[PDB]
């Protein structure tokens, strides 16, 4: 016999393609849910800033019966 | 030139209120609510006359 390197009767196929998912989000669903976190944000960072200037006030008043 | 008029301690010397800053501030809205009625006396004597030394009483 004679004991060489052959292939065994044919080898299975090896892919050549740019095999590419491109996923992710879209333009618009990326960008409407930035924005819309964006006004969440907006709207509780309004009502702090309200309450906070509330209790400033409070403050100054603190500072106002304080003085004479 | 002109002498000063500068009335001694025979009428500055009143017992203060040596209470500390914390307590005195947490007090404050109880301290303008019940009393400081007359204060505002003091305070239009100070800004009708600029002149510490007037108002005392």
């Amino acid at each position: 016999v004679k004991q060489d390197m052959p292939p065994v009767g044919g080898y299975g196929p090896i892919d050549y393609k740019r095999n590419l998912p491109r996923r992710g989000l879209s333009g618009y669903s990326m960008f409407a849910v930035g924005i819309g976190a964006l006004l969440f944000g907006y709207w509780s960072m309004m009502r702090w800033n309200r309450e906070r200037r509330r209790l400033q006030i409070e403050d100054f008043e603190a500072r106002i019966a304080l003085m004479p | 030139p002109g002498i000063v008029e500068l009335p001694s301690l025979e009428d500055l010397k009143v017992q203060e209120v040596k209470v500390s800053s914390s307590v005195l501030k947490a007090a404050a809205h109880h301290y303008g609510a019940q009393c400081d009625k007359p204060n505002k006396e003091f305070m239009l004597c100070r800004w009708e006359e600029k002149d510490p030394r007037r108002c005392l009483e």
